[PDB]
C-alpha cells in the first residue's frame, strides 16, 4: 500500500510539534526549516569553495553548482506531481494535502548535498584516508590476533585472549579509515550545528545505507545502495530512531532521495563544459569538433544549426525537456519499489539519455580535467592536507589523564594546549557531550576517548575552506608571517 | 568517480596476493555494444603461468571494484589453505 | 475590477508563444524562465561583490544577501494567497490558477534586486554622477540659452536661435547624469543580456517610475513613486509597450513590485549586525546594551532570556512572525488601489514594525558603519571609479567620423584603437545596433551618437566586479605588472 | 540611504541661492512624537536678517530633501525677478 | 610600421587646415592588382562640398604619408592666400 | 614563569617511574588562606591502589618543582632497590 502520509513526517528530535494540525501549519513548519537551512554558516562555506577551476573571472563555486541542482530537482518533482495529478492517482497515494512538503523537501536535499565535502574535495578525502590508514593499518585486525599488528596505539592493538574487547577495536579502526562526505553532513547537520531538521528532512540526506565499520561482502540484493559508507558509528543510535520514524527497514532508502540524485547527475556534466569556455581554454568550433569526434541527432543538430553566452541558453533547455519527462516516468514506473526502499537501480542508470550524458562526461574528461593547473591543485591539495595531519599530530600521542586535564582547563603541556586552543569551540563541545555520556567504569573507555579524539580531529579539518586550509598550511610552518 | 575506500580496498587484497607468492594481472577496457565498462584479472605465479581469469561487466565502476575484489578474497582463501 | 488574468502575461518579445494554453504550459514557461535568470552570468557576477564588508571569513556576499530576500519575499506571497484563499476571494480575483507563477514572479523579482548595482555600490554612483556632471554641467541648460555655457561638448552647447534642438540637448544633458541600479538593471536585461523574459518578470523589477530626464517638480499625487530615477532616455519607447503590455497608466507601478519592496526592508537590517559579531567587533552582551539603550518587551525580550550561531537562528523567527502577516494585511486591505497602480505609500511605512525596524536601523549605524574598515573601502572606491573614467577620457574626446572609423575596423589612433579594443563585445553589438537605426540625415544624428558613446562607457564602467575593477585600476597606472 | 541625484539636485539650488548675495541655513533633527525626521531652513542676506523660513517633516528623506529643493526654487524664482 | 613623426606632421597639417574652415576626409584600402596600398583623401567646407580629392599608391607607408602631408600642404599655400 | 630545565628534569623523572610499572597521578590548585599554589602527588601501581600521597605549598613555582622532583627521585631511590 502507498501512503505518503506514512513517510513525510514533521516531528523534531526536540521540542517536537505534537498533535493534530492542517495544511497550513504544515506548510509553514516546512518554510521555518528551509528559513534554517538557507541562513546557515555551512552554505556560506560553500560559497568560496572550488568546483574544477581555482577561485579566481565567472567561474562557478559549490554554491551555484547547488543552485542548478536545486532548479533540475524541483522542476522534476512538478513534472512527476503533475503526471501523477492528471492520472488521477494523486488523492489515492496520500499526496493530495503534501505536495508543497514535497517540494520543499526535494529542494532542500539538493541544496545540501555538497555541506560535508572537506577542503580540495577528492584529494581531500584520499588524503586523510591515507594518513589514518598509515597510522592504524586496518587490514591486520579481520581475524584472530596477531604478533605482527602494525597498530601504532597500544590500546587498539588485538593482543589475543579476550574477544568481547576485540570486536570493538576491529569496528573503530575500520569505521577510522573511511571518511566520507554524506556521512559528515548527517553528522554536521545533526551533532556540531544542532538545526533540529524534521525527519523527513534529515532522511532526504541520506544516499548511501552502508555503515563505516562494515566488513566483507554485501548481499547482492542491495549492492548498489551500499556501494559506498553512509554513517559513521557514533550516529548509529540517532540513524536507528530514523528508521522507525519513516518505517524503513535495514539498508533501506527514503524514496524521494532517488529524485536527487538524478539531478546531481545532469548539470554535473553541462556546467564544466561551458566554465572551459570562459576560461580562454578552446572554443565552441572546437567543442562541436570534439563532441562529433567522440561520439544524437536532435539535441546536438538543433544546438549546432539554429547557432549559426546564448549557445549554452538554448543548449541546456533541450537537454532538460530530453531528460526531465523520462526521471519522471522512471519515478513513476517503480513507485512501488522505491515506496519500499528497495529499488536497487538508478533512474537514469540503455536509453539515448546514458548515450548523451556519456558523450558529454567523456569530452569533459578528455578536454578539461587533463589541463596541467586541475592537475597541479590537486597535488597542491594533497599535500596541504597531509601537513596539516601531520602538524596536529602530537595531540594524539597524549594519554588519556593528559588529555582529559588539558580540557577541565596547563604549565606541562605548553605546545599542546596551544594546539588544542586553535581548534574551534563547537568541535569540543561536542567531544565534551559525547565523552560525558560514557560510562567511567567499563574498560571500553579508552577505545570510545580515542575515537572522539580522531573524530574531532577529522572534524576540525573537513571544516575549512580551501583558503583558510592554505593560509593556516602556511602560517603553521613558518613560511609566511 | 571512485571511491578512495573501494580503491584501498583493491589494492590491499593485491597486495596479500602478491605477498602469497602469487601474480596479479590487471586489464580494462569498455564495451559499446553492452553498454558498459569490463576488467579482466588474470592470476598468476612465479613462473608464469595462468591459474584463474575472469572478466566482471557493469555501468558503474564502484560496484566493479568491490565485486573484484570481493572475487580476489575468494580466491585467496580458496589457495590459502596450503600453497 | 480586480482581474489578475489581465496582468500576469506569459507573453514575449520575441517569438512569443501565442494561442491557447492551459496552466501546465503557463508553469513551463515560467520555469523556463526561471532557468534562464538563474543560470546567468550576472548572478555569478553578484557571487564576488561586497554588501559590506571586504571580501576576505564567511561574511556575506550581494548573493547570500539575494537568498534572503528570495524566501522572505515568497513566505510573505504564500501568506498572502493563503489569507486570501481562506476568504473565499481566490477564484472571484482571477487568482485560481495563477499561484506558481505568482509566487515564482516574486521570488525571481526579489533574486534580480542588485543586479545593476556598480562596483563599490552607493560610492560607485556618486563618482560616476560627479564625473559627468563636472564634464556636461545640466544645470546651465534650465531655460533660455546663455552665453556662459559652461559645457566642454561643442554640439551639446545650448547656442540661441533654434529651439527644436535645445529640447534634445536638455533631456540629453540631464539623463546622463543621473545613473541609476534600477535603470542600469532593466537595460541589462533587455538590451545588453538579451535573456528575452516575460512581461510580467520584466514589470516585476520596474520599482520607481520617474524617467531621468526629468527637471522640476514631480505630482503630489506620485512623489513616493517617483522619488529616484527609473529608466533612461533609451528604453522609452521600450517601456511605453510594456504598459500596452500590463494596462499599466503613465507613472504608475505593478502590483507585485510592492511585496519585494517589503522584503527589501526587513533582512536590510538584522543580517548586517550578525556580521558584525563574526568579524570580531563586539558581542552579544554589548548588543543588548546598545539596543536597550537606543530604544519591543515581547521580541527582545524573549531573544534575550530564552538565549540564556544559535541565538540569530532564534531571533530571526520571531522578527518574521511578527512582520509577514502585517505585510499580508497590508497588501490586503489596500487592494484595490495597488491593483490600480497608484498607491503612494510603501506597506511597512507608525505600528511597532517601525519602532523595532528603526531601532535594528539606528544601532546598526552606530555600532557598524561607523568602523573605519568600511569608510576607508569607501573612499578607496570612490577613488578607482574616478581614475578608471579619467584614464578612458580619450576615446570622449574624438569626432564623429574619428570614432565612425574606429568601430568599422587605424594606423592615426594607436592608443584609442587598443582602449577600445579593451571594451568587451556585448556592449560594443549594442552600440552598433542602436546606431544602425538612427536616420543618417537629420541634424539629430550626432546628439545620439554621443549619448549611445557615453551609456556604451557607463555599461563597461558599470559591467564590472570590485575586484576586476581594483586590479584594472592598478594596472592601467602601471602601479604593478 | 539618500540618493547621490538628489543631494546634487539641492546643493545646486544651494549654490544659486547663495550666488544670489543670500544666506542658507539648515537645520535638522528627528521627532520621535510624530515618528518623522525634521529639517529646517532659514533664508538670510548679507547683513543676517531672517526672510522666510520653514520646517518640513517626513519619514524617507528622499522625499523630504525634494520637497526642500522645490522650495528653494520656488522662493529663488519668487525673489530673483530683482533684488 | 609607421614612425611616430610622420604621423605627427600629418596631424600637424590636418589640424591646420581644419581651422581654415576646411573638411578632411580620409579613406584607405590596398589594392592586390597593383600590389600596393592607397590613400584618398576629399577636401571639403562647411557645407559639404567637394573641392579636391586625389588618391596615392606606394608599398610603403612612410612614403605615402609623406606625400600626402606633402600635397596637403600645397593646397593650404594655394587655398590660403584667401578664402 | 616556569623554566624549561626544570620541567624537562621533572619528566624525566615521571617517564623514570613510570618506566618502573608505577602510576603518576598529579593535581594542582591555588591556596589564597596560605597565598600560595599547591601540589599534589599520588603514587600507584597497575592495578590502581595508592602507595604514596603528598602535597607540597609555595609561592613560587621553581622551587615547588624542583621540590617535586626530588621528592620523586627519593621514592624511585626507596622503592628500585626491588619490586
Amino acid at each position: 500500500q502507498i501512503d505518503f502520509r506514512k513517510k513525510i513526517n514533521w516531528h523534531r528530535r526536540y521540542r517536537s510539534p505534537q498533535g493534530v494540525k492542517t495544511e497550513h501549519e504544515i506548510l509553514r513548519i516546512f518554510e521555518s526549516d528551509r528559513g534554517r537551512i538557507i541562513n546557515s554558516p555551512a552554505i556560506r562555506r560553500l560559497q568560496q569553495k572550488t568546483q574544477v577551476f581555482p577561485l579566481e573571472a565567472a567561474v562557478r563555486t559549490r554554491l551555484t553548482h547547488s543552485m542548478e541542482v536545486q532548479q533540475v530537482g524541483r522542476y522534476i518533482a512538478k513534472e512527476i506531481l503533475s503526471r501523477l495529478k492528471e492520472l488521477k492517482l494523486l488523492e489515492a497515494y496520500g499526496l493530495d494535502e503534501l505536495t508543497g512538503p514535497f517540494e520543499s523537501i526535494v529542494e532542500m536535499s539538493c541544496l545540501m548535498h555538497d555541506i560535508g565535502n572537506p577542503p580540495f574535495g577528492h584529494f581531500g578525502e584520499a588524503a586523510i584516508n591515507d594518513w589514518f590508514r598509515q597510522r592504524l593499518h586496518p587490514e591486520d585486525a579481520e581475524s584472530q590476533p596477531l604478533t605482527d599488528d602494525r597498530c601504532s596505539v597500544a590500546a587498539l592493538r588485538l593482543r589475543d585472549g579476550e574477544e568481547p574487547l576485540n570486536e570493538l577495536r576491529r569496528k573503530i579502526r575500520q569505521d577510522l579509515c573511511h571518511f566520507e562526505g554524506n556521512a559528515q553532513g548527517i553528522r554536521l547537520v545533526h551533532t556540531l550545528m544542532r538545526m533540529n531538521l524534521t525527519w523527513a528532512q534529515v532522511g532526504g540526506i541520506l544516499k548511501y545505507t552502508r555503515p563505516a565499520w562494515w566488513r566483507g561482502e554485501t548481499p547482492e540484493t542491495h549492492h548498489y545502495l551500499m556501494k559506498k559508507p553512509g554513517y559513521y558509528l557514533s550516529e548509529e543510535a540517532y540513524i536507528a530512531r530514523l528508521r522507525k520514524e519513516l518505517n524503513l527497514a535495514l539498508y533501506s532508502r527514503f524514496p524521494l532521495t532517488w529524485i536527487m540524485e538524478a539531478a546531481d547527475d545532469i548539470s554535473y556534466c553541462v556546467a564544466d563544459l561551458e566554465d572551459a569556455v570562459e576560461k580562454r581554454i578552446f572554443t565552441v568550433e572546437q567543442l562541436y569538433h570534439h563532441l562529433h569526434e567522440a561520439w544524437f541527432s536532435l539535441v546536438v543538430e538543433n544546438a549546432w544549426e539554429k547557432s549559426r553566452d546564448q549557445f549554452f541558453m538554448y543548449l541546456r533547455v533541450n537537454t532538460l525537456n530530453k531528460l526531465v519527462p523520462y526521471a519522471a516516468q522512471r519515478f513513476i514506473d517503480n513507485l512501488p519499489a522505491i515506496f519500499a526502499g528497495t529499488f536497487n537501480h538508478a533512474l537514469l542508470e540503455a536509453s539515448e539519455c546514458s548515450d548523451l550524458l556519456k558523450l558529454y562526461k567523456n569530452v569533459a574528461v578528455k578536454h578539461v580535467f587533463s589541463h596541467p593547473d586541475v592537475e597541479r591543485l590537486e597535488l597542491q591539495g594533497y599535500r596541504v592536507i597531509s601537513g596539516l595531519l601531520e602538524i596536529y599530530r602530537p595531540l594524539l600521542s597524549l594519554s588519556l589523564s593528559d588529555f582529559t586535564e588539558l580540557v577541565e582547563k596547563v604549565k606541562r603541556f605548553p605546545i599542546e594546549s596551544r594546539l588544542f586552543h586553535k581548534l574551534s569551540t563547537r568541535h569540543r563541545l561536542a567531544y565534551v557531550e559525547a565523552v560525558s555520556k560514557l560510562p567511567s567504569d567499563s574498560p571500553e573507555f579508552p577505545l570510545w576517548e580515542y575515537y572522539y579524539r580522531c573524530r574531532l580531529l577529522q572534524d576540525y579539518i573537513s571544516g575549512m575552506t580551501d583558503l583558510y586550509a592554505w593560509d593556516e598550511y602556511r602560517r603553521l610552518m613558518a613560511v609566511e608571517q | 568517480r571512485l571511491y578512495s575506500g573501494n580503491l584501498a580496498a583493491f589494492k590491499a587484497a593485491t597486495n596479500k596476493l602478491f605477498q602469497l607468492d602469487l601474480a596479479v594481472i590487471y586489464d580494462d577496457w569498455y564495451d559499446a555494444y553492452t553498454r558498459k565498462d569490463c576488467i579482466r584479472l588474470r592470476i598468476e605465479d612465479r613462473s608464469g603461468n595462468l591459474i584463474d581469469t575472469s572478466t566482471f561487466y557493469h555501468h558503474d565502476e564502484d560496484v566493479l571494484f568491490n565485486m573484484c575484489t570481493d572475487w580476489l578474497n575468494h580466491m585467496y582463501d580458496q589457495l590459502k589453505d596450503w600453497k
